[PDB]
């Protein structure tokens, strides 16, 4: 009946995901650059 | 990275709209 | 003819849940900046 | 920024609990 | 109509991925403070 | 905290394939 919603909100469950997976490759870049610096320091 | 993540959340904006002008559609 | 409440409910929750990812990714790229300008200052 | 984001994930707890009592709500 | 209980589920799983990325990055913003002031 | 975020984010591409599935099966 709704189905036209349902295949939108799925749609978007999908942008969100596919945001925060490219979100953690770029937060896991920063953690590393981070101990980097901090071994540097070390 | 970060050209990609923009991509995607403009992706999310304009499905948001989408599902929500969607939604009032339904409330009828 | 029932649960267009819940539905409500997702809908809005995809606008938290963008909007929360849309001020993370604010501050994530404020680290990535910050980084690069200590990784300036030892080159 | 963080408190921002704080914030956010807050309102995003409260509404997650509010769906999943409206799920429940959903039967005879 | 049985597809909502998986989309609830699956915000539910996403929040909570959110929420450990804020730790995370919560936790890189305070490491960046730290190196800024050595400098300073 | 890098460990639980794949274990979490390994979740939810499952739950996004069943919900996928699903919604096929309501025909798209």
């Amino acid at each position: 009946q709704a189905r036209q919603l349902l295949s939108g909100i799925v749609q978007q469950q999908n942008n969100l995901l596919r945001a925060i997976e490219a979100q953690q490759h770029l937060l896991q870049l920063t953690v590393w650059g981070i101990k980097q610096l901090q071994a540097r320091i070390l | 990275y970060e050209q990609k993540i923009e991509e995607l959340l403009k992706k999310a904006e304009e499905q948001q709209k989408k599902n929500e002008e969607e939604l009032k559609k339904l409330e009828k």
